[PDB]
């Protein structure tokens, strides 16, 4: 067995409003951890039909974020956990004119 | 047309200390993104330490005399009319 690892996730990121914002992040463990990507204790739904979608491998996890509105800049949290344990880290996701 | 994607993420090469050392990755997009790279949530200053290059899709980061202060969180950002794509790399020299 392997507890999980965040790779490397950037501490801050900006982006202008009406632009599609990707954030690619790699990760150890086995068995594959439970990705959740979350803001402000609220955890984000990869819906097909909205704006947020989370693309997740057995490797990498993708944060999709279309049309960005400034609503949307916050602290982002990336947690994995699996049976031998877990892992989290932040994106200060920041938003421009 | 396209916002920007990694094909490969960034991945480093390192021979040894002193040697040159690169962060490289595979992205696209239309029009064809502009690639930022910042160790630290320091940008990189192409020159004298880095030296930055790309052949079609590949773009690379070039660290010359590779040296222990390198090591560090570096993000790459391949940004677009149609968006922005990170990916970082730990590089541990
Ligand atoms: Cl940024």
């Amino acid at each position: 067995g392997i507890p999980p690892k965040i790779e490397a996730l950037p501490s801050d990121i900006s982006i202008d409003e009406g632009k599609v914002l990707t954030v690619a992040c790699a990760f150890t463990g086995e068995p594959t951890p439970e990705v959740t990507w979350s803001c402000g204790g609220r955890k984000i739904h990869s819906q097909e039909q909205g704006r947020f979608h989370i693309e997740n491998t057995d490797d990498l996890t993708t944060l999709i974020i279309m049309d960005v509105q400034k609503q949307d800049g916050g602290l982002y949290t990336l947690s994995l956990g699996n049976e031998f344990g877990s892992d989290s880290a932040t994106v200060n996701i920041h938003i421009r004119s | 047309s396209s916002a920007p994607r990694f094909l490969t993420r960034p991945k480093a090469f390192v021979v040894s200390v002193g040697k040159d050392a690169t962060l490289s990755c595979q992205i696209v997009g239309n029009p064809t993104p502009q690639v930022s790279w910042e160790k630290d949530q320091q940008p990189v200053a192409a020159g004298a330490r880095f030296r930055l290059a790309q052949d079609g899709d590949l773009y690379r980061l070039t660290i010359l005399d590779l040296a222990l202060g390198d090591s560090g969180q570096y993000v790459c950002r391949a940004r677009n009319a149609i968006g922005e794509a990170f990916a970082a790399v730990g590089l541990q020299v």
